[PDB]
DNA sequence: CAATGAAACGGAACAGTCAG
DNA sequence: GTTCTTAGTATATA
DNA sequence: TATATACTAAGAACTTCTGACTGTTC
């Protein structure tokens, strides 16, 4: 694809009283599941890549902001250039204590609508503006049935999320945990891209690697030529580089600002 | 503090507005009418109850529209009206939907009518909800109208994903007929002015002002004394009706009359108080900006501010505007090439009527007294302004001879116009009478050309091929056909719809899609492409009358007909039997452009 | 306070509102070394 | 039972914008 | 034109 | 006399006004 593009994941957590405290044990807790998934894959999409763009937004919520002033959404970091400054954001909620903060803080789950939810993301996809690459939106819910309850709600998702899979935006839920309840053709298999309690989409997440990459691309294009006449088009490409560190900036000590080298 | 329509949901609005459009009768439209308006002064009375600026402004700023003159225009039609909901919904750029709202003339039973098929495409996207009132919906207009202004295309955007968000189908259906400003009620303006008020149209048509018309009259019972044209007022000039010449003298009571020439620009008024002036165009758009407020700004008041005598303070002119050759000391006829509002040619205003003097209304003096007052209240400066010439005659050979001399003169056409008609605004004859060469039969150039191209209509005529592209052929060698045409203009009108439908149903099966990457090689293209193409054999020839032959970009023959439409469907020629462009440039070369160079006997 | 003038600090964990830790040294003139130098001796 | 009126439309031309 | 990506060109330690 | 890091030096993969559109108007 278009190498100037780049790739963007935006995570988005069911922040109901659903799963804030279901731990049915004492052994894990499905938002500090969630949680723990989004800042190992963040940390580890620091290194890799730099260069693309993440955004974390939990919708259920009761305090509000969003670009439209909707109702129970929270947009908890734009898509930008991943940083620390947000590394710290998301570890500020990891802990029980962190649990009390994000509950006192945002609230403890209220109505919400995955339609609306929805809308909410792909403004997020729309706002930025360097091109993107992939398009990719990550769920964290159990609630299989996001609701039974009213079904033109329902129906509004399927025609967004159908929308959604036409703009370009693809969308994947990992089916994180839930007491029986843990199936995917109970509305969702029309939606995302035989089923258990856990994912293993989720396990790999974890494995929290530090490679880097670099995308489908020339070392340089030469022209082979059989003799003096006939010419064809080859591209030298190269397929093991011995990565070194990335180079070192020098800082002033005490500004830590650049110190533009003048030799 | 409070207003009514804070209190009153837009989807009230909406079902009342539904009850009338889907009302047979006018009757039943006015009763539906009747209840809004009377629940809506209700609830007025009872919410004041005690100085007041709220009016039925709000709502019938929204019944019409078209009216609306303090909010500046949208920027939006049908299709970034489509573009923006295929955006803001975030539709499959390809889809089905998508496609419909950008192609809604194509027909996929309501193929034309943008509002049938997004309120189809939304009835099951968005049953969206929670009672917008009548003056949210006005601040999310005003938003909207502000951003186009202001050059904020995303805060247009996000005003209408309120619009669209916190709106239902219906609501939504309707706020797009309001922002295309038709709403297909099938009930009147004047018999609305006729709701709201016995005087409301008489006061409408000297203010231009629907805020002004619902706070003076929002009682119905208390009516205005003397309604008149007031200073800095935009008020809605009076026209000509299409005289019978035959019948001139007594249409003119039998009694001495004027003939003078019409002239080729845009209609403009004046208001004078001494350095300030103001300028209202037909429609009571104001384009002082351009003119001048001010003898030291503007095209043409600080060439005219001098012309006024000293003791002309206040003055309101009715006139005519063209733009004034300096070199040539002639006058170059609106259109190509310039425009008048936005401009070596300089400003020329040409005034043949006035209608305030300091302390003195001239709206129901006789036109003489009018006249005389012009003759006295300035001096002209000639190519700057100059006083409309008016010319006595009693007899219909006078009228005739006119005609003639204006044909002659390659001019539009004459005014004739009663000596002791008082000035009546929005009134059509009523004392002035207007003349043109197209209005006699047989003194006319007419064209017989063949029809290349096809465009899908919309409204009233849409699922059906209201208009066509025409081109005219290549001379072919004797006892050959031409194979070669050449698009000359676009013709829509002058055939009965069961004509049109006739026409569609003869050539249906012969319509092809046009490629612009692949064009038929019979039919060249200008600038200007149809949506489908007939083969030239296939075809028939229609007889069209225009105006004048004009320069034209968007045309191969380098020019386009003024003013075209239909006059006959020339189903006795073949299609081989179109014209060619040595009769194109022949017809071109007679008369400088002008198809109408025959004396009338 | 003119007194913390002259004096070199280095305010560099306390989140306490961290940032305005060193705004509570600056309105006392104290010479925050954002990171600390030999010149610097003193690291809060 | 229809003449008289409108309103509805059909381009005509302009320019600013956005894409590219 | 901007940024990038090499390299490679340099230097320093036993 | 090694190898390691720094540097800087350069090359390449990333912009370059024009066309078309829609309104807006008559």
């Amino acid at each position: 694809y278009k190498y100037s593009g780049r790739d963007s994941l935006i995570f988005l957590v069911d922040a109901s009283k659903a799963m804030f405290e279901s731990q049915s044990e004492d052994e894990l807790t499905p938002f500090d599941m969630s949680i723990q998934c989004i800042q190992s894959v963040y940390i580890s999409k620091i290194i890799s890549s730099d260069r693309d763009l993440l955004a974390v937004v939990f919708y259920g919520t009761e305090k509000d902001k969003n670009s439209v002033n909707f109702k129970n959404i929270y947009v908890l970091q734009e898509l930008d250039n991943p940083g620390a400054k947000r590394i710290l954001e998301l570890d500020q909620f990891k802990g029980q204590q962190g649990q009390k903060r994000f509950q006192d803080m945002m609230g403890h789950g209220s109505d919400y609508s995955l339609s609306e939810v929805l809308w909410v993301c792909a403004n997020l996809f729309s706002d930025v503006q360097f091109k993107m690459s992939h398009k990719r939106i990550m769920l964290f819910t159990n609630e299989d049935n996001p609701h039974g309850n009213d079904s033109a709600k329902a129906s509004r998702a399927r025609t967004k999320a159908g929308d959604l899979r036409d703009t370009g935006i693809f969308l994947d839920l990992m089916h994180l945990k839930k007491p029986g309840g843990f199936d995917i053709s109970l509305f969702y298999r029309d939606i995302i891209s035989v089923h258990f309690e856990e994912s293993s989409k989720l396990e790999d997440l974890l494995r929290k690697v530090r490679a880097k990459e670099t995308r489908k691309r020339a070392l340089s294009r030469l022209k082979l030529k059989l003799n003096k006449d006939i010419v064809i088009s080859v591209g030298i490409y190269n397929l093991v580089q011995k990565a070194l560190k990335p180079p070192p900036i020098k800082l002033y000590r005490e500004t830590n600002e650049p110190v533009k080298t003048k030799t | 503090s409070q207003t009514v329509a804070s209190h009153v949901p837009f989807a009230d609005l909406c079902s009342t507005l539904e009850r009338i459009q889907k009302s047979k009768g006018r009757a039943e439209k006015i009763r539906h009418f009747r209840e809004f308006l009377d629940s809506w002064r209700k609830f007025h009375d009872a919410l004041h109850k005690n100085d007041v600026t709220d009016s039925f402004y709000p709502a019938m700023r929204l019944i019409l529209p078209q009216l609306e003159r303090e909010r500046m225009a949208y920027g939006i039609k049908e299709t970034m009206l489509a573009k923006l909901y295929i955006e803001l919904l975030n539709l499959p750029r390809d889809g089905k939907d998508a496609l419909k709202l950008l192609n809604y003339r194509t027909p996929t039973g309501d193929a034309g009518d943008f509002a049938m098929i997004a309120y189809f495409v939304l009835k099951p996207r968005c049953l969206q909800k929670g009672s917008l009132t009548i003056q949210q919906v006005n601040d999310l207009l005003d938003s909207i109208a502000s951003n186009n202004s202001a050059k904020r295309k995303d805060l247009i955007k996000k005003s209408l994903l309120q619009l669209i968000t916190q709106s239902s189908a219906l609501e939504q259906k309707w706020l797009i007929r309001m922002i295309i400003k038709d709403l297909k009620l099938g009930v009147s303006q004047q018999t609305i002015f006729s709701v709201f008020h016995n005087d409301a149209a008489e006061l409408h048509n000297v203010t231009t002002d629907l805020e002004k018309v619902c706070r003076q009259l929002h009682d119905p019972s208390v009516g205005l004394s003397d309604i008149s044209i007031t200073l800095f007022s935009a008020f809605k000039p009076m026209l000509a009706a299409i005289a019978d010449i035959e019948h001139i003298e007594k249409d003119m009571k039998h009694q001495s009359f004027y003939i003078e020439t019409k002239l080729d620009g845009e209609r403009m008024q004046m208001h004078k108080d001494g350095d300030v002036y103001k300028y209202f165009s037909r429609n009571g758009y104001n384009y002082t900006d351009q003119f001048g407020a001010s003898p030291t700004e503007g095209s043409l008041t600080p060439f005219i501010h001098n012309a006024f005598k000293a003791d002309i303070q206040i003055c309101i002119l009715d006139g005519e505007m063209m733009a004034y050759n300096p070199n040539t000391q002639t006058f170059m006829q609106k259109g190509t090439k310039f425009d008048i509002k936005r401009m070596d040619l300089q400003t020329c205003y040409c005034v043949f009527d006035v209608l305030m003097v300091n302390n003195k209304k001239l709206g129901h003096e006789t036109l003489r007294k009018r006249y005389e007052i012009l003759s006295s209240i300035f001096t002209p400066i000639p190519g700057r302004i100059e006083i409309v010439q008016k010319t006595q005659a009693h007899t219909k050979n006078e009228v005739i001879d006119a005609l003639n001399e204006a044909i002659d003169k390659r001019e539009e056409g004459i005014m004739v116009k009663q000596p002791l008609s008082i000035y009546k605004p929005d009134k059509r004859g009523e004392g002035w009478l207007k003349i043109k060469p197209e209005y006699v039969s047989g003194l006319m150039d007419e064209l017989d050309i063949l029809i290349v191209g096809g465009y899908w209509g919309k409204g009233s005529r849409g699922g059906m091929m209201s208009h066509f592209l025409c081109a005219v052929a290549e001379k072919p060698p004797p006892g050959e056909k031409p194979s070669v045409f050449h698009t000359l203009s676009r013709v829509g009108s002058g055939c009965t719809m069961k004509e049109l439908y006739d026409l569609g149903l003869k050539l249906a099966k012969y319509w092809k899609p046009f490629h612009r990457k692949a064009p038929p090689s019979s039919i060249l293209c200008g600038t200007e492409k149809p949506e489908v193409y007939i083969e030239p054999c296939n075809s028939v020839i229609v007889q069209i009358k225009a105006a004048e032959i004009v320069p034209s970009d968007m045309y191969k023959t380098g020019c386009t007909l003024r003013f075209p439409r239909i006059e006959k469907i020339r189903d006795d020629k073949e299609w081989h039997e179109c014209m060619t462009l040595d009769d194109l440039e022949q017809l071109r070369g007679k008369a400088s452009g002008k198809l109408a160079s025959k004396h009338l006997y | 306070s003119n007194i913390f003038e002259d004096v070199e600090f280095c305010v560099m964990s306390g989140t306490q509102p961290k940032p305005d830790l060193e705004n509570r040294i600056a309105e006392f003139g104290g010479y925050i070394v954002q990171n600390p130098g030999p010149d610097t001796y003193c690291v809060i």
